[PDB]
RNA sequence: GUGCUCGCUUCGGCAGCACAUAUACUAAAAUUGGAACGAUACAGAGAAGAUUAGCAUGGCCCCUGCGCAAGGAUGACACGCAAAUUCGUGAAGCGUU
């Protein structure tokens, strides 16, 4: 991951692992994973933008 | 982005300006005390008074005038009233004024440095005294018993800062050699002994073009690039006379006749050759039947005739001070001739023709071009290679801009040696008439060599 | 002379990128001539 | 060599520069510029050249290739390894990268490095032939412990009966018959009831025929036939031929 | 490096956004509707 | 163009009074290095001393870590040729027009990813400021810099404005001096700075410890000891710098002699110690003994 | 402690500097890694199809 | 960034028609692995147009 | 410098108070470096046999125009064309005999 992110900040997401290639499974339409930010954060980011 | 007030900063700045010490401003988290910084003991003895706060000063107020009547027609200096202890015209020293005119020339100031610690020798005698410590008479008349080709470097003079344009042998001795460099220096090296540079002459505003040694050897006429030449002495080194027609001279030759050794003939690029007396100083006669740049003119037939060359291919033999070019030569095939040297027999004018080869003519007989004497193998187109003859008329020396010192057997018309003379344009290749092996070279290379 | 990109070639590597280095000993490495 | 040569260089350089200026896409000009440089032996020039070309198109296998080929022919071996790892980092699913990396590592001798790069490589579970060259590499050495570790990993990332078979193949040849027995057990109990079929079992019966245990050859044969999905018809004729074999021999 | 050149078309024009009013179809009524 | 907080220059160029006054103009003129518009801050140097101004892009500065007005390095303060060589530093900055513009553009792009604290690149991986640089470094503020030019009027006589000659009315320097015409661009590029060659000649003639002939002369005479020294103190001067084999502290002549266990260790200690191994203030002389 | 003052810009002053300078585009970014499925070479039959 | 006015309407239609082709199949329904001969499928396209026009 | 001190205090000064508070690319220069599309001359005009209309694409080429319009020989330059590719050369590597 260093050779990948070479000369780059800790912001960059650099997918080079197989554990990214592997299909995750999800079966809950009621997980946290499948939930958007709630509109309070949304109005904050609207105002900043 | 600290926030401060200003009036106190301006008071601090007034102090720090006119009293020279300041309330130290460092706002360190290490609690310093209020300390006077700068001229510390000045603030201490002055009790810290700032340039703004009133305090007693018996300092002499600079002497001023006061004309405050605005009724005067030419009066009111009023608010603008000069201080009375001031000068009228701020004129800087006559010394720096003369030096500034001289420097405005320098970018010509006649400037001479003798590198010899004692300018005259152990008798009080100027180095114009020809040696007796010589192993052979440098005042002899006869040709060397046998001059040959060189095989090793002898000495190299460093002391010119750029390309050299001439080396003049002091007549009849070869004990002095003036070396003219593009850096405007005419530096005479003692050609024997230590080989070290003797005199350094300057005074031009540009490159040092040529110098001609007088038949007395005490004088030399040096033409340059900025339209003027100097008739200079040797031991004082300065110009006794100034030659100037405001024209661009390329070469100059000093007449050897003792009753005419003041008669100097300086070629000018404007069709001209000037015949001028040093003593009077004006042009005494004109030779204006050339076409343009007259590269060089030389003596012939007891020096009462002058040979000339042109880049217009006009080659001339016309008597000294007789202004009618009564012997003219310009062939269809003959190309520019830069340099012409008379064989020490006085029978031939060997002129390096810029067709990359040297041509010999009979200088005593009817302007005859001897094609049996045609020296081959140089590259002289664009360069003025100074070629010469040894005293025995057996050997010729020749330069090429390719670094080539060629040592030819002038009879067999072929070279016996071809070696590295210079790195830049090998300009002067001069055979010594009283030395057997000596080939002295100057060039655009700034190093001045003897080979033997 | 007035040659605005002519000498970019005989003089310098025209637009240069230094080979990025990774996990190995590159300094004392060097090469022989022609 | 002062200036006739030098100006010939100046020309050819200016040309290549203008051709890549026009396109700066398709790469033949980039290459030919660079190889001309390498033939004139200025590898600093050629290096910057390959970096720029790689910038414009970092998905070019031939570009990566001949870059590293320059580095290897000039044995800046450290530089070459950096090149190879960057390659196999950005274009992993290209195989010849991995290959040439190993091969050069091998004639370099750093076989510890070769092992770990093969571990890297297999993290992607590349390919059958990849595994197989891994194993031929390991058995250029004694390292049979390694080899069976790799057959372990390979047959168990890849559910193939013939993979099982080649594992027991190597056990038989390098003479580990007890391990061959374990692997036949494991294989048949993993493949098992449903989609397990003839050929692993014919191989088992044949190995025990090498063992000349005829009664257990019979029992394994008919017991497997009967316990698992039996037969189909051409394979059953093959079962009849193999039956004559197992009974006679 | 911001130039001072300019354009007839970039002169200020249409400087207020018409917001969609109450009766036309505001995002509120879209929040409601069936 | 660029945008700044304040300039970057040495103390000499920077000033003396506690309150400095400098006026700012955004996009004021062109960095003769970055070639593009920069900001220009103009500082009042000293009493009747020439007002200076910022004379290089702040990125053109952070490139080589030198003074945006004084032009000398900010750590030592010697010609950039010198300071670079004193770090043994070898920068590849491109020169031709298009090459230089491309270089400057990507340089500003790469410097945009910085935090504004220290120069970029080898400027840190060459931060072993050698005692050569330390010793060539000037000590006090050579504040002759803020004196004006030669008032060409006042050189010919003409400067009729009284004392207000805009320039120092002194004798003008003979430009034959190599210390006269150093083109600012060349001085920045480290290109044949005659003042830098003078610093090379000076730091070449400046005294350093001498090497002996035979390798088996591993005895080192340190002259000028005094009787405040200990044998363990001579050791702690030359002890972990290698291994010492023996030491003779000559009190009848106020010297010392370290016989070493590593020749290169002896060289390290002594050559680094030449006249400057100042423990408790005594000027010792490190040499190889007889 | 330093006083910064902003120097007047003269109103009737034309632009000062030649803005329109062209150079090639700077080198891009650290290339991403190609996270591709295993790619299959085609039969020569397919190839001729 | 000049507009498309009245004299570049046909020229522009063809820039974009043949761009669209080159996007469309000759690089998104290949499997002519080598080098997909897009320069020649475009030559067909221009001869298909000439033949339509000449019937 | 201007005023006033119930200042000495004469109409001389000295003094105190107040008031009044920081200009300025310092230069008349001296430098130093490139173009003038002008001469000079060389040069010397897209596609298909000839004679010719154009509109574009690409970019470390520009010019005239307020211009995102239009023009400048279709403004100029773009020119090897690589290219694989058809048969064989070989090397590397895995598997069978
Ligand atoms: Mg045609
Ligand atoms: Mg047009
Ligand atoms: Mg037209
Ligand atoms: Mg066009």
């Amino acid at each position: 991951d260093a050779i990948a992110r070479q000369g780059q900040s800790k912001d960059k997401v650099i997918y080079s692992k197989y554990t990214d290639l592997v299909p995750k499974e999800v079966m809950n339409a009621d997980d946290p994973d499948l939930q958007r930010p709630d509109e309070e954060a949304i109005k904050e980011i609207t105002e900043k933008t | 982005p600290a926030h401060i007030n200003d009036f106190m900063f301006e008071q601090q700045r007034r102090t720090f300006a006119t009293y020279g010490y300041a309330l130290d401003p460092s706002l360190d988290n290490h609690q310093v005390s209020a300390k006077y910084i700068g001229s510390v003991e000045e603030a201490e003895k002055n009790q810290g008074l700032t340039v703004f706060e009133t305090g007693q000063k018996k300092t002499e107020k600079r002497k001023k005038f006061k004309e405050n009547d605005a009724s005067n027609i030419d009066g009111f200096l009023g608010p603008w009233a000069k201080y009375v202890d001031e000068k009228d015209v701020a004129k800087p020293s006559e010394e720096e004024q003369k030096e500034l005119d001289e420097i405005t020339a320098k970018r010509g100031e006649e400037k001479t440095i003798l590198h010899v610690k004692e300018m005259y020798d152990y008798q009080g005698r100027s180095y114009l005294h020809i040696p007796q410590d010589v192993g052979v008479n440098l005042r002899s008349t006869m040709p060397p018993e046998k001059c040959y080709l060189p095989k090793k470097q002898i000495h190299v003079w460093s002391g010119h800062t750029k390309g050299v344009s001439a080396v003049r042998l002091f007549p009849l001795s070869g004990h002095l050699l003036l070396s003219c460099s593009m850096d405007c220096k005419i530096k005479l090296w003692e050609v024997y002994g230590e080989r070290r540079c003797l005199r350094t002459f300057i005074g031009h505003s540009k490159a040092v073009r040529d110098i001609c040694f007088n038949t007395a050897g005490t004088q030399f006429l040096s033409a340059a690039y900025d339209r003027y030449l100097k008739l200079w002495d040797t031991e004082t080194g300065q110009c006794i006379s100034r030659f100037t027609n405001r024209k661009v001279p390329y070469c100059v030759k000093f007449n050897p006749d003792e009753d005419k050794q003041n008669l100097f003939v300086a070629g000018m690029s404007d069709k001209k050759i000037v015949q001028w007396d040093i003593r009077s100083g004006e042009i005494v006669q004109e030779y204006d039947r050339h076409l343009g740049a007259v590269n060089t003119i030389v003596f012939v037939d007891e020096n009462r005739r002058f040979v000339s060359t042109s880049d217009d291919k006009s080659l001339r033999v016309w008597e000294w001070d007789i202004p009618v070019d009564f012997k003219y030569i310009a062939e269809p095939s003959m190309h520019s001739m830069p340099a012409v040297t008379l064989s020490p027999n006085g029978k031939w004018l060997a002129c390096q023709s810029m067709d990359n080869q040297i041509l010999i003519f009979g200088a005593q007989n009817r302007f005859r071009l001897n094609k049996k004497k045609i020296f081959k193998g140089h590259m002289v187109a664009g360069y003025a290679c100074q070629v010469d003859f040894s005293p025995d008329m057996s050997y010729v020396i020749s330069g090429d801009g390719n670094g080539k010192l060629n040592i030819w057997d002038w009879k067999t018309t072929k070279l016996y040696s071809r070696f590295k003379a210079h790195d830049k344009v090998c300009i002067g290749a001069v055979w010594h008439p009283h030395e057997t092996s000596k080939v002295i070279t100057c060039g655009w290379d700034g190093l001045i060599k003897l080979w033997d | 002379r007035k040659r605005k990109r002519g000498v970019d070639y005989n003089a310098e590597i025209p637009f240069e990128k230094k080979p990025a280095l990774g996990f190995y000993d590159t300094s004392e490495e060097n090469y022989q001539a022609l | 060599d002062e200036e006739e040569l030098n100006d010939y260089k100046l020309r050819k350089r200016k040309t290549f520069e203008d051709n890549i200026r026009k396109n700066r896409t398709v790469i033949s000009n980039w290459i030919k510029y660079a190889q001309w440089e390498e033939s004139l032996k200025e590898i600093q020039r050629a290096r910057s050249i390959y970096e720029r070309a790689l910038d414009v198109d970092y998905r070019n296998i031939t570009l990566w290739l001949k870059y590293a080929e320059m580095e290897m022919k000039n044995r800046q071996v450290n530089h070459a390894r950096n090149i190879w790892d960057r390659a196999i980092t950005t274009l992993p699913r290209v195989n010849q990268f991995w290959y040439k990396y190993t091969y050069m590592e091998e004639m370099l001798g750093n076989v510890a490095g070769a092992r770990q790069v093969f571990e890297r490589w297999m993290e992607w579970q590349p390919e059958e032939q990849a595994w197989h060259s891994y194993i031929n590499f390991e058995l250029r050495y004694k390292e049979v412990d390694r080899a069976r570790t790799i057959y372990e990993r390979f047959v168990l990332v890849h559910p193939d009966v013939k993979n099982w078979i080649k594992y027991a193949r190597f056990e038989e040849k390098h003479a580990y018959f007890a391990h061959a027995r374990k692997v036949y057990e494991r294989a048949v109990e993993f493949f098992g009831d449903e989609h397990m079929d003839e050929h692993l079992y014919v191989a088992f019966a044949k190995f025990e025929e090498n063992q000349k245990e005829f009664e257990r050859v019979r029992v394994i044969y008919k017991y497997a036939l009967d316990r698992i999905s039996k037969q189909e018809l051409f394979k059953n004729y093959t079962i009849f031929e193999k039956k004559f074999g197992d009974r006679r021999g | 490096q911001l130039s001072k050149q300019y354009s007839s078309r970039d002169l200020p024009s249409h400087t207020k956004i018409k917001y969609r009013q109450t009766t036309q179809d505001a995002p509120e009524e879209v929040r409601n509707r069936d | 163009w660029e945008d700044a907080d304040f300039p970057i220059l040495c103390q000499t160029c920077l000033g003396e009074n506690p309150y400095i006054r400098m006026t700012k103009e955004k996009y004021g003129k062109e960095c003769k290095i970055c070639a593009r518009p920069f900001t220009v801050f103009r500082w009042c140097p000293g009493v009747r001393m020439r007002f200076k101004k910022t004379e290089v892009c702040q990125t053109c500065s952070k490139l080589k870590n030198v003074c945006q007005t004084c032009l000398l390095d900010l750590e030592y303060g010697l010609p950039i040729q010198v300071r670079d060589a004193g770090l043994s530093f070898k920068d590849d900055m491109p020169k031709s027009d298009v090459n230089k513009e491309y270089y400057t553009q990507n340089m500003e792009r790469e410097i945009s990813n910085s935090d504004g604290t220290r120069p970029v690149g080898m400027l840190g991986k060459a931060t072993s400021t050698s005692d050569m640089l330390l010793k060539l470094a000037r000590t006090t503020p050579y504040y002759k810099r803020n004196r004006p030019h030669i008032c060409s009027f006042w050189v010919k006589g003409e400067c009729k404005r009284g004392e207000e000659c805009p320039y120092r009315h002194e004798k003008p320097t003979d430009p034959d001096d190599p210390l006269a015409d150093q083109n600012i661009k060349d001085r920045y590029y480290g290109i044949n700075d005659p003042v830098a060659d003078k610093l090379l000649k000076r730091a070449s003639t400046m005294p350093r410890l001498d090497p002996p002939e035979d390798k088996t002369i591993t005895t080192l005479y340190v002259g000028g000891l005094g009787d405040t020294i200990t044998e363990t103190d001579l050791r702690n001067h030359f002890y972990q710098f290698g291994e010492i084999r023996t030491i003779t502290v000559v009190q009848r002549q106020q010297c010392a002699f370290i016989q070493f266990a590593t020749r290169q260790a002896a060289e390290v200690a002594a050559e680094k110690s030449f006249n400057k191994l100042i423990v408790n203030g005594r000027r010792l002389n490190v040499k190889w003994g007889r | 402690v330093i006083r910064m003052v902003e120097m007047q810009k003269d109103p009737m002053e034309p632009p000062r500097f030649k803005i329109n300078k062209k150079i090639p585009r700077g080198p891009p970014s650290p290339p991403a890694p190609v996270m591709h499925s295993p790619s299959r070479k085609m039969t020569v039959k397919e190839q001729q199809e | 960034a000049k507009t498309v006015t009245k004299q570049r309407v046909e020229s522009h239609f063809d820039l974009e028609l043949r761009a669209a082709v080159m996007h469309d199949i000759l690089d998104m329904m290949p499997e002519g692995i080598k080098q997909n001969k897009a320069r020649t499928i475009l030559q067909h396209l221009s001869e298909a147009w000439r033949c339509w026009k000449a019937n």
